[PDB]
C-alpha cells in the first residue's frame, strides 16, 4: 500500500498556465502566508507567567527524591542496599551499621546528585518505599559540593514535606 | 662552478655544521658510522640534510647503501 | 590551491567539516564527527540488563521510545516472551507519537537551519502538548525509560485517552496550516528542489535507510513487510517519492506524519484491556501488593533487581523502522546476567556515509541543506 | 599529627597530600600560580579575599571538588584572621599593592598586615609560616616599598622566630608588571644590572620550601641564572615584540632603575634542589601581541 | 504454552535451512559452520580468505539479492587464538531475509577489506580499525573516527580497562588543556552477579 | 509507459531482445564454466527456467508480474549484475575443497 | 606458521619503511612548530621525535613494525593537516607531570608503590 506524491504535469489548458503565471508575476501564495501570520497575530498568547504560575506537572514526577519515614515513627530505610544494587549511574554510597537497639539501619547513605539520571528505579526498587522521588525541582546550586546529599540533607528534605510525598502515593499506589 | 674538491669541502663544511657529531674527526675512510659510533638514524639525518643543502631527491636505498663521506662525495659527483 | 574551510562545532547539529572546495562551489568535503563521544559499548558491557536499558534510550535523543522499543524488542526476542496485547498496543501507540514527534522536530529545525523562524515555535507548542503526554504517562519530560524488555511497565493513568483524541484533531488541523504556510512558498522551493539527488542503486549500495529509500523511489518498510508486533491489525500506507529531491522528501515526512495521525486513531479506537506486563514473575518484576503480602513475590523482586533476570546464550540482530530508518540493535549475549557485546546500527550515520554524493555537483548553502535535510541528531551517529 | 593529614598515593586532583594551607591575597598573580601549584599538589588552600566573588570564580576550578575553600577577611579585624587559621598546617604570607589607594598606604600594608597574622597564627598554634618579601629591602632610602619591606621583613623576624621568610628577584611571567610594562610603553638608556627570574621555577622552590623541612628559620633568596643589563633588556624584549621603538609611579619607575644586587651568605636554589630556567625560552612564550601578523637572540650576560 | 511464550514459526526455518545448505554447496571452498537460530535467521561461519567472493556472490547471483549491509562488528572476543569476528549483516530487499557473514581474524592479519562492492562499508571499516585494531588492507583511508586524536588504545577492547589512562583537565600553567593520570573520585565498585546454579541446562558444554 | 519510480534508472525501449541477448551472454558465459562444480547447475538451472519463461510473451506486464523479479528494467540490472559475478567466478575458483581448517574450538559460543 | 605479511617480507623492507618515515617526521616538525605556535625549539622537537622512535626500539616482529608505520603515518597525515589543535601536539610533550622519581629511597618515602 503506497500512496506516492508530485505526480503532476502542467497543463497547456489557457486557464491553468494563466494561474501559474498570475502566481508567479502578481505575488500570490507569498500574500497568502502573509495572510497566515495575521492570522496568529491576532490570537491570544499560549505563555505562562512563570514566578507566579508555575506549570502543569503528573502525579508521578520524579525528581528532589528524599527519605521517607513511618507514621509516628523512626527512618523507613533498613540498609538492604537494593537501590545501591539497581542504581544505573552508581551514585548510591550506603554503609550500614545497627544501632543499640538492635535494628538493622545505617551510617552513611550519600547520593550524587550530578551522577542521577533520575530514572526511578531506586523508587521502584525499594521494598518498603523508603526513597521516593519528589515533587518539585529546586536545586539550583551554586557549588558542586553542596550537590552531594547526605542522610541528613535527605532527611530534612523529607522531612520539609511528607504530606507531599504522601499524597502522592496515595494518588497512585494502585499502579505500581 | 661546480669541481669534486669543492663537493668535498662543502660536504665538509656541512657535516661540521651538524652538531651531533662527537668528535670532529673527519677524513675520506672516515666511515660516520662505526668508526665514529652512530645510529642509522643519524644516518637518515645526515642524508636528508645533504638533500637540504644540495642534493637531488636522494632515494632512500642509495641513501642507505652511502655510509661514508667520500662516498657520499662520489654520489654526489655521480648524479649531477 | 583550493580553499580548504574548517567548519567547526559553532551553529549554521554539532560536527567539525572539512571542505576543501572549489570557488563557492566545492571540490572534497570530509566530516569529521565523534565529537560527541560518550563510551556507551563499553559501558553496557559493564552493566546489566534493565541497568543499561536508559544508554539505549539516550544514545539517540530525539526518538525516545523507538529505541527503547528496539532494545526491548531485542531482549524479548531473544529471551522467547510474546508481550500481552495491551502492552503492544500502548507499545503501538506510544511508538506512533514518538514518530510524530521526531518527524515534526526534523521538520522544524530544518526550517530553522535555513533560516524561517515561526513554524518552529508553532510546532514547539505542540510538541509542549506531547511533552505533557509523555509527563502524565511516565513522570519524565523526554527519557521515560518506561518500556521494559516484559512489556509496558506501569500502565497508563484513567484519563489520557480522552485527551489524545483532542490532541488528534487540533494536531490534524495544525500540520494542515504548517502545509498552509510553508509547501508551494516560492522562495523555499528556490533553496531546495535540485540538490541532493541519490539514486536507487546508490541508495542500496551505500546503504541507505527508511526515508531515504522512500524519496528514492524503492518501496520499502519494515512495517509493511516484517511486522514485529501488532502493525499488521492497523491498516495505513506509506509514501514513496517519485524524484530524489528534498522538496520531495520533505512532502514523505509531512505524510509520514499524517499517516502516524491516522494509526494513533485506529489504536484509540481499538484498545483491548488485557494487562500490563507478561505473565512471568521471573522476567518482569510483580506487582508491590503480591510482592508485599507473598514470599515467592519478595525473593523474585529481590533477585530480579540484585543479579537481574539470565538471558540464553546467543547472538540477534533486530531493526524496527525509527523516523530516522532502519535502527537496529545486535546484541550478543553469553548466558550470564550482563550483556557481552551489544553494537548499534544508526541509520544517520548510515546517511552521513553519503555526504559525498549528496554534495559533490552543489553549493555550501547547499550543504547545510543537505545536512539539514536528513534526521541527525550526532548523538546516535557516535556509537 | 591527625589521620587525613598523611599522604595518600600518587599526587594531585583528589589524592590527598598532606598539607592545608591559608594563603593570604592569592588573587592576583603570584598567589595564583601558587594555588595552581597547589591544587596539582591535591592539597586543601583556604583563600581569603576580600573582593568581588567573580574574581576568585576564575581561580576557583583550579582545585578538586571542595579542595579548595573561600573565605571573607579585612586588614581591620583579627577575629577573620584568626577564623581564617583555626586549623591549618601551613600558612603563607602574599600581600602588598603596588601603588596607593586612599584606605591604604604603603605605610602600614607592610607592617599592620604581617605583625597581625603573625600573631594569630603564633597563637592558633601553626609551623611553616612562609612570608615572601622583595629582594634588596633596605632600611636605605629611595623606595617607600623597599623601606616598609624592610621593616616588615625585621618584624616578622623578630615576631613568630620559626618564620620562613624567602625572597625572589624581579620575577616575570605570562602575567607579569615589569615586562608587560616594558612592553606597553610610547623610555631612557642607562646601565643598571637585573636579574630576572621565571615564576614557576620561583613557585616550585616554594613548594619545595614549604613540605621539604630542615630550611625552616633559614631566609632564602630567589637568583635567577642571567644577571644582565637593562639597556640590552630592553633592546632583546623589543626585538623579541617585533616593534623597534628606538599605573606609572614614581616608585615603580625607581624600582626598575634600583641595582639589584646579590649575597650569597643566604643560599640560593641548589641548596633547596630546583632548576632554574634562563630568559628566552619563557621570553618567547610571553611576548605575544606583536602587531598583525609581523630569532637574534641577544642573550647579553654581562659580568 | 500459548499465553506470553514467543510462537515460533517452522517454514522459515526450513526454509533457512534449505537455503543455508544450498549457500553452502555452490561455494565449498570458505564455508565452516552454517547454522540457524531458534528464531530463523541464518549465520554462516568463515574463513578470512574469502570475504571478497563471499560478498560479490551474496550481492549478485539473481537468486539471493541481498543489497544492504548492516552492523559489521568484529566482537572483541578472549580465550580463542584468533580473537576478532568481523559480522557483515546483510539484509535484503526482494525476499525479507537476514543472514550473517561472520568470518573470523586475530590481532594482525588483513582481511579483504569489503568497501569496493559495499561503499557503506567505508565508515565501519575505519570505525572497526580504530575502536578494535583491526587492520584493512588495498583501502583507501584509514583514520580516526570516534575517538581523540591524541587517544590511543584501541579502547573497545576486553583489555583497555573500563576508565582510559589519560583524563584531561585545563591548567593555568601553560594555559591549556593538559593530559594526567586517572585519579578517580569514587572507585567503581564491580559487583559479583554471576551467581551459580546453571540456569540453563541445554546449553552444558561437555566437561574433560 | 513513461517515467518509472526509480530516479537513476531511466526507461527501457526494447525489453525481450535486450533481456534475450543478456541470457544468451549468460548460458556463453556459463558454457565456459567447468561441468562437475553445483554453481554451473544451479545457474544454468535457474537462467533456463528464467529464460524459458521470457519466450513466449507477447505484452510487457503480463512478463512484469508472470517472472518474478518484479519492476522490469531491475531484471536488466540484476542479470547485467549476474553476469559480472560469471566474469569473476570464472576466477578465484570456488568449486575446490576448503582452504585450510580453524582451530576447530573455536566456533563453539558459551565460552 | 605461514602468515600473511602487512606490507613486507623480513625485516629489511621494515627498516626502509621506518626510515623514509623519520625523514618525514624530521622535514615535517618545523612547519608545525611554525603553524600551531608552540614554545619549543625545533633541535628540542627533533630530539623527542627521534626518540619516540628510539622508544620501541626492541621490536623485530615484521608485522609489528608494518603496523608501527602505518601509525606513524597517520599521525604524520594528521599533523600536516590542520585538523590536531595545540593541545594535543603539547600533550606529545610532558611539560606538566611532576614526574616521579626512580629511586627506590624516593619511592619509599611515597610508598604503596612497587
Ligand atoms: N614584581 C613582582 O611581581 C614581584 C612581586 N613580589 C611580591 O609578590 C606579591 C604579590 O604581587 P602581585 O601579584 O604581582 O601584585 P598584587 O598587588 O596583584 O598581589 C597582591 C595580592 O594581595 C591583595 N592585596 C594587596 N593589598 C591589599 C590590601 N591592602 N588589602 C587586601 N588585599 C590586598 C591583592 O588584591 P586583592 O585585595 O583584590 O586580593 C592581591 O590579591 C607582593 O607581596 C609583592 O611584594 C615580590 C617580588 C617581585
Ligand atoms: S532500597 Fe530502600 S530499604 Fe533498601 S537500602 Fe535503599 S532506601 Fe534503604
Ligand atoms: S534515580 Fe538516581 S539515585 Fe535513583 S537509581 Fe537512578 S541514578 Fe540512582
Amino acid at each position: 500500500t503506497y500512496k506516492y506524491v508530485n505526480l503532476r504535469e502542467p497543463s497547456m489548458d489557457m486557464k491553468s498556465v494563466t494561474d501559474r503565471a498570475a502566481q508567479t508575476l502578481l505575488w500570490t501564495e507569498l500574500i497568502r502566508g502573509l495572510g497566515m501570520t495575521l492570522s496568529y497575530l491576532f490570537r491570544e498568547p499560549a505563555t505562562i507567567n512563570y514566578p507566579f504560575e508555575k506549570g502543569p506537572l503528573s502525579p508521578r514526577f520524579r525528581g528532589e527524591h528524599a527519605l521517607r519515614r513511618y507514621p509516628s515513627g523512626e527512618e523507613r530505610c533498613i540498609a538492604c542496599k537494593l537501590c545501591e544494587a539497581v542504581c544505573p549511574a552508581q551514585a548510591i554510597t550506603i554503609e550500614a551499621e545497627p544501632r543499640a537497639d538492635g535494628s538493622r539501619r545505617t551510617t552513611r547513605y550519600d547520593i550524587d546528585m550530578t551522577k542521577c539520571i533520575y530514572c526511578g528505579f531506586c523508587q521502584e526498587a525499594c521494598p518498603v518505599d523508603a526513597i521516593v522521588e519528589g515533587p518539585n525541582f529546586e536545586f539550583s546550586t551554586e557549588t558542586h559540593e553542596e550537590l552531594l546529599y547526605n542522610k541528613e540533607k535527605l532527611l530534612n528534605n523529607g522531612d520539609k514535606w511528607e504530606a507531599e510525598i504522601a499524597a502522592n502515593i496515595q494518588a497512585d499506589y494502585l499502579y505500581r | 662552478p661546480l669541481t669534486l674538491e669543492g663537493i668535498k669541502d662543502r660536504v665538509l663544511y656541512v657535516l661540521k655544521l651538524y652538531d651531533k657529531i662527537d668528535p670532529e674527526k673527519l677524513s675520506v675512510n672516515s666511515h660516520f658510522m662505526k668508526d665514529l659510533g652512530l645510529d642509522s638514524l643519524d644516518q637518515v639525518e645526515i642524508i636528508m640534510a645533504m638533500e637540504d643543502e644540495f642534493g637531488f631527491e636522494i632515494p632512500d636505498i642509495d641513501a642507505e647503501k652511502l655510509m661514508c663521506p667520500q662516498e657520499i662525495v662520489d654520489y654526489i659527483a655521480d648524479k649531477k | 590551491s583550493n580553499l580548504t574551510l574548517n567548519f567547526g562545532p559553532q551553529h549554521p547539529g554539532v560536527l567539525r567539516l572539512v571542505m576543501e572546495l572549489s570557488g563557492e562551489m566545492v571540490r572534497k568535503c570530509d566530516p569529521h564527527i565523534g565529537l560527541l563521544h560518550r563510551g556507551t559499548e563499553k559501558l553496557i558491557e559493564y552493566k546489566t540488563y534493565l541497568q543499561a536499558l536508559p544508554y539505549f534510550d539516550r544514545l539517540d535523543y530525539v526518538s525516545m521510545m523507538c529505541n527503547e522499543q528496539a532494545y526491548s524488542l531485542a531482549v524479548e526476542k531473544l529471551l522467547n516472551i510474546q508481550p500481552p496485547p495491551r502492552a503492544q498496543w500502548i507499545r503501538v501507540l506510544f511508538g506512533e507519537i514518538t514518530r510524530l514527534l521526531n518527524h515534526i522536530m526534523a521538520v522544524t529545525t530544518h526550517a530553522l537551519d535555513i533560516g524561517a523562524m515561526t513554524p518552529f515555535f508553532w510546532m514547539f507548542e505542540e510538541r509542549e502538548k506531547m511533552f505533557e503526554f509523555y509527563e502524565r504517562v511516565s513522570g519524565a519530560r523526554m527519557h521515560a525509560a518506561y518500556v521494559r524488555p516484559g512489556g509496558v511497565h506501569q500502565d497508563l493513568p484513567l484519563g489520557l485517552m480522552d485527551d489524545i483524541y483532542e490532541f488528534s484533531k487540533n494536531f490534524s488541523l495544525r500540520i494542515d496550516e504548517l502545509e498552509e504556510m510553508l509547501t508551494n512558498n516560492r522562495i523555499w522551493r528556490n533553496r531546495t528542489v535540485d540538490i541532493g539527488v541519490v539514486t536507487a542503486e546508490d541508495a542500496l549500495n551505500y546503504g541507505f535507510s527508511g526515508v531515504m529509500l522512500r524519496g528514492s523511489g524503492i518501496q520499502w518498510d519494515l512495517r509493511k513487510t516484517q511486522p514485529y508486533d501488532v502493525y499488521d491489525q492497523v491498516e495505513f500506507d506509506v509514501p514513496i517519492g517519485s524524484r530524489g529531491d528534498c522538496y520531495d522528501r520533505y512532502l514523505c515526512r509531512v505524510e509520514e506524519m499524517r499517516q502516524s495521525i491516522r494509526i494513533i486513531s485506529q489504536c484509540l479506537n481499538k484498545m483491548p484491556p488485557g494487562e500490563i506486563k507478561v505473565d512471568d514473575a521471573k522476567v518482569s518484576p510483580p506487582k508491590r501488593a503480591e510482592m508485599k503480602t507473598s514470599m515467592e513475590s519478595l525473593i523474585h523482586h529481590f533477585k530480579l533487581y540484585t543479579e537481574g533476570y539470565q538471558v540464553p546464550p546467543g547472538a540477534t540482530y533486530t531493526a524496527i523502522e525509527a523516523p530516522k530508518g532502519e535502527f537496529g540493535v545486535y546484541l550478543v549475549s553469553d548466558g550470564s546476567s550482563r550483556p557481552y557485546r551489544c553494537k548499534i546500527k544508526a541509520p544517520g550515520f548510515a546517511h552521513l556515509a553519503g555526504l559525498d554524493k549528496m554534495s559533490k555537483g552543489h553549493m555550501l548553502a547547499d550543504v547545510v541543506a543537505i545536512i539539514g535535510t536528513q534526521d541527525i541528531v550526532f548523538g546516535e551517529v557516535d556509537r | 599529627l591527625h589521620h587525613a593529614v598523611i599522604p595518600h598515593g600518587k599526587g594531585g586532583r583528589s589524592s590527598v597530600s598532606g598539607i592545608v594551607a591559608t594563603v593570604f591575597g592569592a588573587t592576583g598573580f603570584l598567589g595564583r600560580y601558587l594555588v595552581n601549584h597547589l591544587g596539582r599538589m591535591g592539597s586543601q588552600v583556604i583563600v581569603p579575599y576580600r573582593c568581588e566573588p567573580y574574581d576568585t570564580m576564575h581561580l576557583r576550578p583550579m582545585g578538586d571538588l571542595g579542595q579548595i575553600i573561600f573565605m571573607d577577611w579585612n586588614g581591620r579585624d583579627k577575629d577573620s584572621i584568626r577564623r581564617a587559621v583555626e586549623h591549618s598546617n601551613v600558612v603563607i604570607n602574599l600581600v602588598g599593592r603596588e601603588w596607593e589607594t586612599k584606605n591604604f598606604d604603603f605605610e602600614d600594608v607592610f607592617v599592620k598586615i604581617p605583625q597581625a597574622i603573625a600573631q594569630v597564627s603564633k597563637e592558633a598554634g601553626v609551623e611553616k609560616f612562609i612570608h615572601i618579601s622583595h629582594l634588596n629591602a633596605d632600611i636605605k632610602s629611595s623606595s617607600k616599598y623597599l623601606r616598609n619591606k624592610a621593616v616588615g621583613e625585621k618584624e616578622v623576624r623578630e615576631t613568630f622566630p620559626e618564620a620562613t621568610i624567602i625572597k625572589p628577584a624581579d620575577i616575570f611571567g605570562r602575567e607579569d608588571r615589569f615586562l608587560n610594562y616594558f612592553a606597553n610603553i610610547r623610555s631612557l638608556g642607562k646601565k643598571t644590572v637585573k636579574q630576572p627570574v621565571y615564576i614557576v621555577d620561583v613557585t616550585k622552590g616554594i613548594i619545595n620550601a614549604i613540605k621539604d623541612p630542615d630550611a625552616r628559620g633559614k631566609t632564602f633568596a630567589f637568583v635567577g641564572p642571567n644577571r644582565y643589563l637593562l639597556f640590552d633588556l630592553v633592546q632583546y624584549v623589543f626585538a623579541v615584540a617585533h616593534r623597534p621603538f628606538l599605573w606609572t609611579t614614581r616608585d615603580k619607575v625607581e624600582r626598575i632603575h634600583t641595582t639589584d644586587r646579590t649575597l650569597p651568605h643566604l643560599p640560593g636554589l641548589e641548596d633547596l634542589g630546583v632548576q632554574a630556567t634562563p630568559l628566552e625560552l619563557k621570553a618567547i612564550e610571553v611576548l605575544r601581541r606583536h602587531r598583525t601578523y609581523r630569532s637574534e637572540i641577544e642573550d647579553v650576560q654581562p659580568a | 504454552t500459548r499465553p506470553t511464550v514467543r510462537p515460533r514459526n517452522d517454514v522459515a526455518h526450513k526454509q533457512l535451512s534449505a537455503f543455508g545448505e544450498y549457500v553452502a554447496e555452490i561455494l565449498p571452498k570458505y564455508v565452516q559452520q552454517v547454522q540457524v537460530s531458534c528464531f530463523s535467521e541464518l549465520e554462516i561461519c568463515i574463513h578470512p580468505d574469502g570475504v571478497i567472493p563471499v560478498l560479490t556472490f551474496l550481492r549478485d547471483h539473481s537468486n539471493a539479492q541481498f543489497k544492504s549491509l548492516a552492523d559489521l562488528t568484529a566482537v572483541d572476543i578472549p580465550t580463542r587464538q584468533n580473537r576478532f569476528e568481523i559480522v557483515y549483516n546483510l539484509l535484503s530487499l526482494r525476499f525479507n531475509s537476514r543472514i550473517r557473514v561472520k568470518t573470523y581474524t586475530d590481532e594482525l592479519t588483513p582481511v579483504e577489506s569489503s568497501v569496493s562492492v559495499y561503499k557503506a562499508a567505508n565508515w565501519y571499516e575505519r570505525e572497526i580499525w580504530d575502536m578494535f585494531g583491526v587492520f584493512f588492507a588495498n583501502h583507501p583511508d584509514l583514520r580516526r573516527i570516534l575517538t581523540d586524536y591524541g587517544f590511543e588504545g584501541h579502547p573497545f577492547r576486553k583489555d583497555f580497562p573500563l576508565s582510559g589512562y589519560v583524563e584531561l583537565r585545563y591548567d593555568d600553567e601553560v594555559k591549556r588543556v593538559v593530559a594526567e593520570p586517572v585519579e578517580l573520585a569514587q572507585e567503581f565498585r564491580k559487583f559479583d552477579l554471576n551467581s551459580p546454579w546453571e540456569a540453563f541446562p541445554a546449553y552444558r558444554q561437555p566437561p574433560e | 509507459k513513461k517515467t518509472t519510480g526509480l530516479v537513476g534508472l531511466a526507461v527501457c525501449e526494447t525489453p525481450h531482445e535486450r533481456l534475450k541477448i543478456l541470457y544468451t551472454k549468460i548460458l556463453d558465459v556459463l558454457g565456459h564454466i567447468p561441468k562437475n562444480a553445483a554453481y554451473r547447475k544451479y545457474t544454468e538451472q535457474i537462467t533456463n527456467e528464467k529464460l524459458s519463461i521470457v519466450k513466449a510473451e507477447p505484452d510487457v506486464k503480463k512478463l512484469e508480474e508472470q517472472l518474478q523479479g518484479g519492476q522490469i528494467e531491475e531484471v536488466i540490472l540484476q542479470a547485467e549484475n549476474e553476469l559480472s559475478l560469471a566474469r569473476k567466478m570464472i576466477q578465484w575458483k570456488p568449486w575446490e575443497p576448503l582452504v585450510e581448517e580453524p582451530p576447530a574450538s573455536q566456533w563453539k559460543w558459551p565460552i | 606458521t605461514s602468515v600473511k605479511p602487512i606490507f613486507s617480507r623480513d625485516m629489511n623492507e621494515a627498516k626502509r619503511r621506518v626510515r623514509e618515515l623519520y625523514r618525514a617526521w624530521y622535514r615535517e616538525v618545523p612547519n608545525t612548530v611554525h603553524l600551531f605556535q608552540l614554545d619549543i625549539s625545533v633541535k628540542q622537537g627533533r630530539d623527542k621525535v627521534r626518540e619516540m622512535f628510539k622508544k620501541n626500539a626492541h621490536v623485530t616482529d615484521p608485522r609489528v613494525v608494518d603496523l608501527l608505520v602505518i601509525k606513524g603515518k597517520m599521525e604524520l597525515e594528521e599533523t600536516i593537516n590542520v585538523w590536531k589543535q595545540r593541545t594535543h601536539v603539547m600533550r606529545f610533550f610532558h611539560e606538566t607531570e611532576a614526574p616521579r622519581p626512580k629511586d627506590f629511597l624516593s619511592k619509599f618515602y611515597v610508598g604503596h608503590d612497587p
